[PDB]
RNA sequence: UCAGGGAACUGAAACAUCUCAGUACCUGAAGGAGAAGAAAGAGAAUUCGAUUCCGUUAGUAGCGGCGAGCGAACCCGGAU
RNA sequence: GAAACGAUGACUGAAUCCGCGCGGACCACCGCGCAAGGCUAAAUACUCCCAGUGACCGAUAGCGCAUAGUACCGUGAGGG
RNA sequence: UGUUAUGGCGUGCCUAUUGAAGCAUGAGCCGGCGACUUAGACCUGACGUGCGAGCUUAAGUUGAAAAACGGAGGCGGAGCGAAAGCGAGUCCGAAUAGGGCGGCAUUAGUACGUCGGGCUAGACUCGAAACCAGGUGAGCUAAGCAUGACCAGGUUGAAA
RNA sequence: AACCGAACCUGGAGAUAGCUAGUUCUCCCCGAAAUGUAUUGAGGUACAGCCUCGGAUGUUGACCAUGUCCUGUAGAGCACUCACAAGGCUAAAACCUUAUGAAACUCCGAAGGGGCACGCGUUUAGUCCGGGAGUGAGGCUGCGAGAGCUAACUUCCGUAGCCGAGAGGGAAACAACCCAGACCAUCAGCUAAGGUCCCUAAAUGAUCGCUCAGUGGUUAA
RNA sequence: GCGACUGUUUACCAAAAUCACAGCACUCUGCCAACACGAACAGUGGACGUAUAGGGUGUGACGCCUGCCCGGUGCCGGAAGGUCAAGUGGAGCGGUGCAAGCUGCGAAAUGAAGCCCCGGUGAACGGCGGCCUAAGGUAGCGAA
RNA sequence: GAAUUGGCUGUAAAGAUGCGGCCUACCCGUAGCAGGACGAAAAGACCCCGUGGAGCUUUACUAUAGUCUGGCAUUGGGAUUCGGGUUUCUAGAAACUUGGAUUUCUAACCUGAAAAAUCACUUUCGGGGACCGUGCUUGGCGGGUAGUUUGACUGGGGCGGUCGCCUCCCAAAAUGUAACGGAGGCGCCCAAAGGUCACCUCAAGACGGUUGGAAAUCGUCUGUAGAGCGCAAAGGUAGAAGGUGGCUUGACUGCGAGACUGACACGUCGAGCAGGGAGGAAACUCGGGCUUAGUGAACCGGUGGUACCGUGUGGAAGGGCCAUCG
């Protein structure tokens, strides 16, 4: 029953941080299930990666917990 | 043997095989669908074989 | 002399170029597949990048 | 030089095909050389014109556990 | 290998100039050539031997030997 | 300069190593011999020379106290594609999304030479256990064969 | 034919040798690695990562400040899951007062850490194109953890510094600890760690106390 | 205790309980024998021998004796059926020719030995067990 | 190695004449002894390592001497029954067979005796005999022989376990991070568990209720959730991804601006463009599934299209491209 398993690492974590300029197509956060919402300008991919419609600055929402979003900015 | 299976498609008098197939489980012996060729229009798919 | 070693030629590693050099891109080869449909066809021309080196005196008159 | 026989270490980062190599070695025959030589050819121009040697073609065309690796000929330029 | 052509070991086994072989499975056309008889100098290779030469040695170098296949070792092949 | 007394200080050399005065390797001493080379019209760079949108010869011929000749052929000059093929365009494709590419930065190339690397070949020098080929050995020793030789003296007491 | 699990001699033959050993003149400049992936791989290789040389660019580099977002560790807490202490209530789960533990618990949650902008400020490295590498056995201490007996000069990750390649002073001696990074010369001066009775450079220093054990100069219940 | 016995061995650390041995047993072998050396339709050895002989294997004077298990493997027989190569066969499928013809494949049926399959065989390889496998220890011995 | 070579105790790579402190020791020999100089000798035979070797073994792999076997050749007439061939002729049979098969024959061939020992010759002669032997080929057997293979991690090796993918601690509040550390899953499923359109909202407890009564089923009230989501956990989820019906396939072809991630090679997410669909009244959403596991480069080949190559030309064999399978 010794148990040597484990699985690779997933570089999940927050992409892109408040107040980077961004671009179309880029992505800024990874999460498993939506720990950060897809919000305005902001689409959300099916393993629920969120990222940018529209070039600019990024975001900054966060008074729901479990109900933040990420935006941007023209 | 099994159970699942692969299955090719063949066009209503077309080519475009397109082999992605799905379980014998249910399935007894039903398998038609819907997709284009190299003509244009979406055609019927009879998955015999 | 030189060989060019032909398991380069026909095989993946066009020369071409500005010098640098392009490959192809791998997986669902004749293997078996179900898997996407996006894949299945985004497996056209790919070009490597840190081996150059090694792939162009494989074949450095471009055959 | 030609012929009758014909290895294995080795490389393939193991080893059978493969390579090493028709190499080493043994044997036969002959000479100052020898072999080869006068197209049922090369080859794609209805071109060429016995053989041998050198340059180049060209590591091209190809061969190959299509792996390691092996590798022509024609045209053309010379010696005769 | 789609593997032609030459090559023999075994068994078979044609045709004549309105004929025979090839042109890389094979066919037609179109081309190239006359097999199963022989000889054939030169351009090529090599260095026991001789001559000349050397950004070759000069006595632990240079051939093993400034001479020796000697002394010496081995039953020998052989080494030296 | 030579040599001394006395004070202070002071753990051979190399290799191999996390770590050597090491009680870890090597070595008695001195002399001499002794290890990154060569090759190829091979690749790829740095530096230098000649000629430059063009650069250059190979085999050879003729001359040699000397070098000229020799364009066969090699490198730039067009790219994209599996290829046929098109061609500053090309490939994928039923057209518009891309890959590579020319423009613009036209970085200018080529033949030599020296050098740094690479490839191939003993490839920095020395070191196997082993594998294969053709020979030499049964004058030692294991055996066989043919022909010869040898065994003081004493005790025991079988069949018939 | 004085070493027979396969004789001796000569030849292939300079077999092959991811293995050992050895690799010689001089000064100057820079200066590493023992990490990550893959490997019939583990003491070998390939690609990265760190070195150097040349070219291009030209502060893009470095700390530090301000602004902004990201985080669930320390601590804490019991509102979920598990465990669990004394009572009441009752057919005992549940429910109430009191009371706790937690790597795989979290109603909460720092210091710190990272990404971006700015340079509001001091510095001087950076990046890209090429030629040459070596390295891919690391070790010790403090801190944070697992494995271990809360052993080990143990082992395996993270993190800082030293040795590795670091001489000099201190720690009696002493890679790692303390101070400090050696261009060359001087029979000149100041300090650091650490010292000032004699070996042994320098107060038998000054003022308050303490210990009469050689405690100093060897653990505890 | 072991081996019956004389004898033989590790030249150079083992002389023995090792080897051989008389005796016994299985099997093979009809004579250009089986078997063995051999490039060889050569020649030899067996052997100028012929089954009371020769080869091979294992036991090991002599005495009393040598039990159960043919499932597996080996071997000897069987040889209804299954499978199986070259060859014979060439129905049919294609190319290419205007055609004649040339040409690439190519079946069914029939083709040996062998193996599957069935019997036997132990002085054939073997096996005689753990609180189903083919059977499960006959005599004799036993802390060897 | 060179030596001008003492004792204790301490340190140093952990057993010190050689480093530190302290003790002892005038210079040099001779006869003796055997604690030390990790004394000498053989670059450890144990052990581990090397994708080293060699001897041997077998029901490891692969060949092969040897040997058995079918066909053909040497190799020949005959009689006999002949599945059949051809011209023969009042379903039919004589010239004849292409053969197979017992049977039989003697000129091949083998072998033996006779003044001529191996061989050659006649043989009144003897026996075997178209078998055997031999030559090519087919298949079997073939440790007799031969060339080789026989993984790695590993608190020494072996034995046991373990090799890829997913989830959670460890992992030190960014990503990352080892251990033969601690836990647990995958090698699939789903013709609907998918697209869209529309509509419902779950556990759990309390009172009351037909056989059931701790728990079936109904009914009322509580009810950020204490459920559910195909499976493992973690995140997430109440405006749904959960539970239910209607239509149908976007479980699409041609593409891919930009980014996450990796040494590569792979891997992930993707707005938007075209052809054509699907659900909706529309806006709009569709290029599989809440997400994270359900996986294999290359080589060689099978199957379907395409008409690029195809060696004098025109084809075809063969090859390439696209799709798929192993
Ligand atoms: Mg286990
Ligand atoms: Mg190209
Ligand atoms: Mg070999
Ligand atoms: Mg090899
Ligand atoms: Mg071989
Ligand atoms: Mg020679
Ligand atoms: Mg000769
Ligand atoms: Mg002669
Ligand atoms: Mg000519
Ligand atoms: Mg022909
Ligand atoms: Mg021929
Ligand atoms: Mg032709
Ligand atoms: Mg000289
Ligand atoms: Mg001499
Ligand atoms: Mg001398
Ligand atoms: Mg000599
Ligand atoms: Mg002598
Ligand atoms: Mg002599
Ligand atoms: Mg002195
Ligand atoms: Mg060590
Ligand atoms: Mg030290
Ligand atoms: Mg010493
Ligand atoms: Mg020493
Ligand atoms: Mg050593
Ligand atoms: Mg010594
Ligand atoms: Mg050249
Ligand atoms: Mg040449
Ligand atoms: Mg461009
Ligand atoms: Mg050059
Ligand atoms: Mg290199
Ligand atoms: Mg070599
Ligand atoms: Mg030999
Ligand atoms: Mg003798
Ligand atoms: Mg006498
Ligand atoms: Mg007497
Ligand atoms: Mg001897
Ligand atoms: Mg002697
Ligand atoms: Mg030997
Ligand atoms: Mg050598
Ligand atoms: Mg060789
Ligand atoms: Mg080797
Ligand atoms: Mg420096
Ligand atoms: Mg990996
Ligand atoms: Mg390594
Ligand atoms: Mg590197
Ligand atoms: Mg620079
Ligand atoms: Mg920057
Ligand atoms: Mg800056
Ligand atoms: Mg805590
Ligand atoms: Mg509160
Ligand atoms: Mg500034
Ligand atoms: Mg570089
Ligand atoms: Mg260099
Ligand atoms: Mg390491
Ligand atoms: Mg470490
Ligand atoms: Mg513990
Ligand atoms: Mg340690
Ligand atoms: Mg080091
Ligand atoms: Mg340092
Ligand atoms: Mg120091
Ligand atoms: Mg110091
Ligand atoms: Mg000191
Ligand atoms: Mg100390
Ligand atoms: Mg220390
Ligand atoms: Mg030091
Ligand atoms: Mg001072
Ligand atoms: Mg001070
Ligand atoms: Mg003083
Ligand atoms: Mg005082
Ligand atoms: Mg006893
Ligand atoms: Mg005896
Ligand atoms: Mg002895
Ligand atoms: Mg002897
Ligand atoms: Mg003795
Ligand atoms: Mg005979
Ligand atoms: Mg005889
Ligand atoms: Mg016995
Ligand atoms: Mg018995
Ligand atoms: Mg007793
Ligand atoms: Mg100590
Ligand atoms: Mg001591
Ligand atoms: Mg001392
Ligand atoms: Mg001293
Ligand atoms: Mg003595
Ligand atoms: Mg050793
Ligand atoms: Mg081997
Ligand atoms: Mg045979
Ligand atoms: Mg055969
Ligand atoms: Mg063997
Ligand atoms: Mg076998
Ligand atoms: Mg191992
Ligand atoms: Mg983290
Ligand atoms: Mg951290
Ligand atoms: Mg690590
Ligand atoms: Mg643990
Ligand atoms: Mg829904
Ligand atoms: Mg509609
Ligand atoms: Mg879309
Ligand atoms: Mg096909
Ligand atoms: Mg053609
Ligand atoms: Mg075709």
């Amino acid at each position: 029953s010794k148990n040597g398993r484990d699985s690779n690492p997933k570089y999940l974590g927050v992409k892109k941080f408040g107040g980077e300029v961004v671009k179309a197509g880029n992505i800024l956060v990874r999460q498993r299930g939506t720990k950060f919402k897809a919000g305005q300008g902001v689409g959300m991919g099916r393993d629920h990666t969120l990222f940018a419609l529209s070039d600019g600055k990024v975001v900054f929402i966060n008074k729901g917990k479990g109900a933040r979003f990420i935006s941007i900015e023209a | 043997p099994r159970i699942i299976v692969k299955m090719e498609s063949s066009a209503g008098t077309g080519f475009y095989y397109t082999t992605t197939k799905n379980r014998r489980n249910t399935q007894a012996k039903l398998e038609l669908k819907k997709y284009d060729p190299v003509a244009k229009k979406h055609v019927v798919f009879r998955e015999k074989k | 002399p030189k060989m060019k070693t032909h398991k380069m030629a026909k095989r993946r590693i066009k020369i071409t170029g500005t010098g640098k050099v392009m490959a192809f891109k791998s997986g669902k080869r004749h293997q078996n597949t179900g898997k996407s449909g996006d894949e299945i066809r985004g497996k056209g021309k790919g070009f490597v990048l840190a081996k150059a080196e090694w792939a162009r005196m494989k074949l450095m008159l471009p055959r």
